[PDB]
């Protein structure tokens, strides 16, 4: 639940943060975050399952670093970060969805789906960041 | 250079061939006795050691079998062709062959002995080789012992040739090496089928010597970054140096009467410093060697160089003080007097570089831009073809870099210099003119050195480590100047030649590396597991470091050999080095149960028990097993000292059993075991406290006693209160001996890949770089 | 019924010497802030230099302890701890030597220096006690006879 | 003990005295010997055990 609400919040803030004309200054730590979520995540395959109708989805994390060259970030820069934020705000909307239909009567509190559960491995601590929710 | 001599001296691999089968064990003929004891005619054949030197003590043996353990490692083959093994049996019906000459002499010593039976001399006549031409494979009879039998069944079933072909040669290639379009690779041979070749060992430094071994770590960098130098190619058709500073001091506008600043531009501008630049700068690269930075703050141009030379290399090759010291020079010096702005006032130990405080501080656009593509140009770790390397950023492979580069220092000509004089202004915009009057010049030059960087990248096999190191490389920054200055339009790329010989270098470097760590593995898993707790393993180690041939053991102390003990401790066992310490794990105690010299201990009742019926004995005070007696072992003994049990059995009359290897006497004298002797060689331990010493007694009661009468003439069974725990030989049956041993029929084995493949290279003139453009586009 | 000055039992078995190499590894991977890399450096060097001895840091706290014990084992005094007038000087440099030199060979007092340890001792003692004896004796006798 | 000399080449190696700008360059790998090891060795279990 945590690395999920990390990686939630790193992608809101790289929607928010990532904008044309910004200082690298006002970025440089959120850049750094991004990549680091990009590394632990690159490699590793998950899917979402097919309770009800939502559909079988797969995902494939096989993603570069976001650049750290520019004094102010620009049209490309923000172009490759929105395809890069694009696919992961859509992995992370389908897992959110994949968890929300899903319930125990067991260990409710524990995540129920496969992508979450895979999520709370050790690995992935790394994603961890500011949770202020 | 001594250190090129070494690394260039390393030979591949020495091919081991097997010329003769692995034997431990040979038939021998003993005599045979009766129930009763008396001689029959017919003899028969053993298995007895082929050299018995058993030592004496369960310690002793288990350094005896790691011994073993070691020889068979020498034994053991890379490849094996039975035919070479074959020779004639004279017995043989068709006149077949046997493998080796060693079971030929023991086919022909059956067969002439009167005493064989029929039925073996048939076998033997039967005894010839099969050829399958078809499938290249011929099978030979061979006589061997099991144990003999499983050593060379593995060495036949474990080699490490594979087939060799043009499509394997061509892969042996770099795979980028290939993919580059400079080089046209050629063949002029059809590799037959029957062709076979070894592959190296590439696995990938498995002691991570890069982590925590720095004086280790250094001494390989320094060795990559000698080759990397003798690789790097020379740079051909420089501009004339007289010409250059001919131009230089027209540009500067030099005056006799006055002192300058610009005079000092023309210190150090020479072909031979441009060569050295662009060597010591791509092999640092390669080799990832830190390098420092050698300059005057006195020589701007240096300083601009410098500029020019933090824009390519990425930072993190240059020990921090000294680029510290060359990035405050550039900021006190070029930018910030350029601006207006107050000389920095930078503190040594600052988490930030000067450069990262000025690109804080500078509000100058294209400046500003350039500060931060330097302070946050960093190589990139990118596993290619399964090693690790250090790539560049494609603009700097390009040559973008050297426009950005330019933007800014055209920014900083145009401005006003407040608070300096103008002269001052002067002397910054004439170095800032050399620089960019070759601005196509140091694109080309950019170019060139990430190209030839990538080329000889293609051709390293170990892992591209990217840690500071020990020792630095001191490069000047005049050599820098002399290589901006100096650089032509003339492309310069690795000969196809020098791109085979570093890589066949480095793959030699690496298959040595990877053997030793082998090698030193296995002995020091074989040593653990026979529970050898008196042996220092530093012996180990220094032969490993010895043999990697880059290392000066004398400066290597003892503590770091230790922990290289430690981490190769934790890898696991080459495959066909692990099995063959199974097979003599499994057999050690067979084998040492065959020896003659030594006996596995000695049980000391103290009551009459019947001399055991052998045939190859007679009668024997043999114990096939310690069973229903307390054990005491020799070995624990001898290691604490303590004697009190042993004393206190001894002089109580307990019946125990000492267990131990132990050397003993044998005696076939029926009047001694009357005596009862065998019973009177254990005072000693309670005299002396010293086991040692003991060598218990082996009674041989049979006809060839003298006093055998005794026996024969009073239906007498020999009784003796004392039995040696020993072992009775197997018998030679020559029929189950026999094994069909298959190998191929024939191979050749070829070594060098690369002989093979001819290559050369497209016109200079036209060699592209990674963009499909030219690599140098000055006229 | 001999007052003994014994180590802490992680001292004896040298496992301690385990959290010192802990703690200065720590050391070795710290920032060190506002120092001078080239200083910085040196120091993490020779904070790993001794570091990288931990196998034979702990052989020589299992030696030391065990020395200790055994020739300690041959005092028939009450080791009694006081703040002496004078001390000993103990060279840095020679625990330097000390840590940086010792390899692996084990070495503990022979039986017989242990014996002529432990009879000085004794015959110290017993010295000390029958020169107290006759003091006594002395002292009183006079004070008894009216030697005044 | 470990060899002094060898012992002596890696602690200069690692420590890089002479690139550093300490006022005493020389004395400190001074007192670094088998003899100081064993007064010291000496000094501590004596100083224990009295």
């Amino acid at each position: 639940m945590d690395v999920l609400y990390s990686l939630s919040k790193t992608l809101k803030d790289a929607r928010d943060k990532i904008v044309e004309g910004t200082l690298y200054s006002n970025v440089s730590d959120l850049i750094q975050q991004f990549n680091q979520m990009i590394i632990t995540m690159n490699g590793n395959e998950f899917q979402t399952g097919g309770i009800g109708n939502l559909p079988i989805r797969n995902w494939n994390f096989d993603f570069g670093l976001l650049g750290t060259t520019l004094l102010n970030l620009d049209a490309n820069y923000v172009e490759t970060a929105r395809n890069t934020i694009d696919y992961f705000v859509d992995f992370v909307d389908n897992v959110c969805m994949d968890e929300m239909v899903r319930e125990s009567q067991r260990n409710g509190i524990a995540p129920q789906s496969d992508s979450l559960r895979k999520l709370s491995g050790i690995k992935f601590k790394r994603i961890n960041f500011d949770n202020s929710s | 250079e001594s250190i090129l001599k070494k690394l260039e001296d390393i030979k591949p691999e020495q091919v081991k061939k097997q010329t003769k089968l692995f034997r431990i064990f040979e038939p021998r003929q003993l005599p045979v006795y009766r129930a009763n004891g008396e001689k029959e005619l017919r003899n028969r054949w053993y298995w007895k050691l082929k050299r018995d030197t058993l030592p004496d003590g369960d310690y002793d043996v288990r350094e005896y079998f790691l011994n073993l353990y070691d020889q068979v490692l020498t034994e053991m083959p890379d490849y094996l062709l039975l035919k070479d093994m074959a020779v004639e049996n004279k017995n043989s019906r068709d006149a077949g062959k046997v493998v080796d000459s060693e079971t030929a002499a023991i086919c022909d010593a059956i067969f002439q002995d009167e005493e064989t039976e029929g039925v073996v001399r048939r076998f033997i006549a039967e005894m010839r080789q099969r050829v399958q031409a078809d499938r290249n494979v011929v099978n030979y009879p061979s006589i061997l012992h099991p144990i003999d039998h499983a050593f060379n069944e593995y060495f036949l079933q474990h080699q490490l040739v594979e087939p060799l072909n043009n499509d394997i040669i061509f892969n042996y290639i770099p795979e980028r090496i290939r993919n580059d379009v400079n080089y046209i690779l050629n063949m002029d041979r059809n590799l037959p089928s029957t062709a076979r070749y070894i592959r190296p060992n590439l696995l990938q430094d498995r002691l991570n010597l890069h982590d925590n071994f720095e004086s280790l770590w250094d001494t390989i960098t320094t060795s990559n970054y000698i080759l990397a130098r003798s690789v790097v190619p020379d740079l051909k058709e420089l501009v004339s140096t007289e010409a250059q500073i001919q131009k230089m001091s027209q540009d500067l506008q030099l005056e006799a009467l006055t002192i300058q600043s610009e005079t000092q531009f023309l210190t150090g501008i020479n072909s031979q410093a441009a060569n050295d630049c662009f060597k010591t700068l791509i092999a640092a690269m390669l080799s990832q060697r830190t390098m420092s930075l050698d300059f005057v703050t006195t020589n701007y141009m240096s300083l601009i160089s410098g500029m020019w030379l933090l824009t390519v290399v990425p930072n993190d090759m240059f020990i921090r003080e000294s680029l510290v010291a060359c990035q405050l020079a550039i900021i006190n010096t070029i930018i910030y007097p350029a601006f207006g702005m107050q000389r920095m006032h930078y503190r040594n130990g600052d988490p930030q570089t000067p450069f990262q405080i000025a690109e804080q501080q500078i509000q100058n656009f294209q400046v500003a831009n350039w500060l931060h593509f330097v302070n946050n140009n960093q190589f990139r770790q990118v596993v290619i073809d399964g090693v690790l390397n250090q790539v560049l950023n494609d603009n700097i492979r390009n040559g973008h870099v050297v426009n950005q580069l330019m933007e800014a220092l055209m920014q900083l000509s145009r401005q006003q210099f407040p608070t300096m004089p103008v002269d001052y202004k002067r002397s910054i915009q004439r170095g800032i003119l050399l620089l960019s009057n070759r601005l196509g010049q140091l694109v080309d030059l950019t170019r060139l050195l990430a190209y030839n960087y990538e080329t000889l990248m293609a051709c390293i096999t170990m892992n591209m480590q990217h840690v500071q190191t020990l020792t630095t490389e001191k490069l000047q920054l005049t050599s820098v100047t002399s290589l901006c200055m100096l650089i032509g339009n003339a492309t310069v790329i690795p000969s196809p030649q020098t791109l085979f010989h570093y890589y066949n270098v480095n793959v030699n470097f690496h298959s040595n590396y990877n053997e030793r760590i082998n090698d030193a593995v296995a002995i020091i898993t074989a040593a653990n597991r026979l529970n050898l707790y008196q042996k220092k393993m530093k012996s180990i180690v220094e032969d490993f470091l010895k043999r990697l041939q880059i290392f000066d053991i004398s400066r290597v102390p003892d503590d770091q050999m230790y922990r290289l003990r430690d981490r190769l401790r934790l890898l696991p066992v080459e495959i066909r080095r692990l099995d063959i310490f199974n097979l003599i794990l499994m057999n050690m105690e067979q084998i040492e149960r065959a020896s003659d010299k030594i006996a596995q201990g000695v049980i000391i009742a103290y009551r009459d028990m019947q001399l055991e019926r052998d045939e190859m004995y007679g009668y024997v005070n043999i114990a096939r097993n310690l069973d229903g007696f307390q054990q005491i072992n020799l070995e624990e003994l001898m290691r604490t000292g303590d004697y009190a049990q042993i004393t206190n059995m001894l002089l109580n009359n307990q019946p125990v059993a000492l267990v131990g290897a132990l050397p003993f006497i044998t005696d076939s004298s029926v009047i001694s075991l009357v005596a009862k002797l065998d019973a009177t060689v254990f005072a000693q331990i309670v005299k002396l406290r010293k086991v040692d010493t003991l060598k218990p007694i082996l009674y041989k009661i049979n006809s060839d006693s003298n006093d055998f009468y005794l026996v024969a003439n009073y239906d007498w069974v020999p009784t003796s209160t004392t039995k040696v725990y020993k072992q009775i030989p197997q018998q030679f049956d020559f029929r189950a001996s026999m094994h069909m041993l298959t190998s191929n029929l024939t191979f050749t084995v070829y070594s060098d890949l690369l002989a093979f493949v001819s290559a050369d290279t497209v016109e200079p003139i036209n060699a592209v770089a990674f963009d499909n453009m030219r690599i140098m586009n000055e006229l």
